[PDB]
């Protein structure tokens, strides 16, 4: 929603959530799928230099 | 020391020195009021009335209910506040209860 | 296929509630929303909230102020509207659409892709 | 907040181009691109005929056109029969999960 | 409305402008900065992770 303004002491103001308008769902993270497994292809190339 | 013959084109409203006094007299200020603080417990309810003789016509006694130094215990006190010094709190006529200006 | 069926035509009393049912078949009703619009007889449309069968969130439109309810069950794949405090304005038909997608990543809740409808139930007040 | 503006009714001839068109302000129309078109046959349930802003749905012939420009939107109709004759509503996103419904029009074949 | 998996509503009270009187707030946390202070079975005596 918003930075709810609710007020303690003499000026002290903190901010809090205030209510969710719509649904609700949930927070990812996206990443591509051929491109990290050939990155991990690339890094498995290279590290098995150093592991026979 | 007066100088010779010197003419030199002089500025009285775009000076940097009157703005530095400003700022060193208003951080002076902020910092002699540093370590001695003493009147946020006072943000209490005053219960206000008309003062002694009824011939008073700036000050209302305000007694309140106060702090004493050890923390379970409190006492009653009362003071003389100015009348530009307290603001009353209420949602109706409530002519009992008055607050210090500076807790809002 | 797919289709959506509803109650039958109720008359009613100012200040009363009115029941209006709405099953879903064909189709899997729980990854789905439902939407509700009204249809007075001889004016336009007007929008209702929709009903999320899955955790039964809610959302309703202003000028109403939760004097609507809005419940599902899993059971028997019907959703219903519980309106309450009638009035002789309230004297229109209810149907009800299958609107967005529900994906658990993006809100589709504001989505007006409405599909599938009911058939209606005509709801008249004395 | 009220309803999109919309024309009362419009009217055309067989096979004349015919547009429609219904204006909102900038936190409905000018906003999200989820514009949508219904029509209705009187007496019997809405049909929806455009997607998002421009898409066709599947089992639809391709003679509806919808388009946006700014805050309006327009659905532009060329080649009319007497079946098309109905109720032609709009909505949109009005933002906050809400949505908007038009005042509608009514088509007159000649 | 309906149930929201992270967040708790945890209504609060809290101190006004003046000391004696208090007013009732309330704002919504997220689940990961609420631990339940509790030596019996309380479901709703709730606490910010903070204040240990
Ligand atoms: C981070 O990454 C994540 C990934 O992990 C992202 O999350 C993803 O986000 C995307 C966003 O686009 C979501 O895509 C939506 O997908 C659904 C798909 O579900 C339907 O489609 C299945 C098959 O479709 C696939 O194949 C066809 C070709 O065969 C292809 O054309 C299509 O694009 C798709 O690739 C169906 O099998 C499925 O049915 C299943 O479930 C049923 C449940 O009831 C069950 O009965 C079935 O038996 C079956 O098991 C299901 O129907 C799409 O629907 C959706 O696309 C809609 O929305 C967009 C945007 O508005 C619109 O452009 C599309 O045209 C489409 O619009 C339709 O919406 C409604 C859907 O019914 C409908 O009401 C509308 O009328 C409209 O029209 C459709 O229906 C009509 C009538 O049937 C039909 O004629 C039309 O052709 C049209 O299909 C989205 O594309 C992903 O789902 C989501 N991933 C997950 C896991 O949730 C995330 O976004 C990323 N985040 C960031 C920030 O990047
Ligand atoms: C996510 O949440 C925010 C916060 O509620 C939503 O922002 C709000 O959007 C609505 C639009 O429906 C704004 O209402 C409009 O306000 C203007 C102000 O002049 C008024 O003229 C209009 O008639 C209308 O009432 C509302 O102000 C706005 N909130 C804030 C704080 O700006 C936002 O829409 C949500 N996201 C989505 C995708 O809906
Ligand atoms: C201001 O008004 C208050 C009323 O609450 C006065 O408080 C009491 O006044 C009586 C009258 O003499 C005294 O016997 C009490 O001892 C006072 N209370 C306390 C705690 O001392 C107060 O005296 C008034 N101030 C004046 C008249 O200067
Ligand atoms: C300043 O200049 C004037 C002009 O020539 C000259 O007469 C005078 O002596 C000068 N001042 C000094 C201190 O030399
Ligand atoms: C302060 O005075 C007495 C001392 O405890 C107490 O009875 C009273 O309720 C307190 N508060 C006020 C507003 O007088
Ligand atoms: C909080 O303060 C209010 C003051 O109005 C009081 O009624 C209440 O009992 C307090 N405690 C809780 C848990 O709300
Ligand atoms: C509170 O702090 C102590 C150490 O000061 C720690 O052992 C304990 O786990 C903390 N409580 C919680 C609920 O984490």
């Amino acid at each position: 929603n918003t930075r709810k303004s609710v007020r303690i002491g003499p000026g002290q103001t903190f901010y809090a959530t205030g209510d969710i308008i719509g649904d609700i769902k949930q927070a990812h993270c996206n990443i591509s799928e051929e491109k990290w497994n050939d990155t991990l292809q690339k890094v498995g190339i290279e590290l098995q230099k150093h592991f026979p | 020391l007066v100088l010779g013959n010197v003419t030199e084109n002089f500025n009285m409203w775009k000076n940097d020195m009157v703005d530095q006094m400003h700022e060193d007299i208003i951080s002076l200020w902020d910092q002699s009021l540093k370590p001695c603080v003493k009147l946020t417990p006072l943000c209490v309810t005053l219960i206000c009335s008309d003062a002694g003789s009824g011939g008073v016509e700036e000050m209302k006694n305000c007694s309140f209910n106060t702090t004493t130094e050890i923390r379970d215990k409190e006492k009653k006190e009362y003071a003389l506040f100015y009348k530009p010094d307290i603001v009353p709190l209420s949602e109706t006529n409530n002519t009992s209860e008055y607050r210090l200006i500076n807790c809002n | 296929q797919v289709q959506l069926v509803q109650s039958g035509a109720e008359v009613k009393k100012p200040g009363a509630s009115v029941k209006v049912s709405c099953k879903a078949s064909g189709y899997t009703f729980t990854g789905y929303y439902m939407h509700w619009v009204r249809q007075a007889p001889g004016q336009g449309l007007e929008w209702m909230g929709w009903i999320n069968p899955n955790s039964g969130g809610t959302n309703y439109a202003q000028k109403f102020q939760g004097r609507v309810t809005m419940t599902r069950d899993t059971s028997i794949s019907t959703a219903y509207m519980e309106l309450s405090r009638l009035r002789s304005d309230d004297t229109a038909v209810y149907y009800c659409a299958r609107g967005g997608w529900i994906s658990l990543y993006y809100d589709s809740s504001g989505y007006p892709n409405f599909d599938y409808w009911g058939q209606g139930t005509l709801v008249t007040v004395s | 907040q009220s309803a999109l503006t919309q024309p009362a009714s419009v009217s055309g001839s067989p096979g004349q181009s015919i547009t429609i068109s219904c204006t909102g302000t900038s936190s409905d129309v000018g906003s999200y691109n989820l514009v949508s078109w219904y029509q209705q046959h009187p007496g019997k349930a809405p049909k929806l005929m455009i997607y998002e802003v421009s898409k066709r749905p599947s089992g639809v012939s391709n003679r509806f056109s919808g388009s946006k420009s700014g805050n309006t939107a327009s659905l532009t109709i060329s080649g009319l029969q007497a079946e098309d004759e109905a109720d032609y509503y709009c909505c949109s996103y009005a933002g906050s999960s809400t949505v908007i419904f038009g005042g509608g029009t009514k088509l007159t074949v000649l």
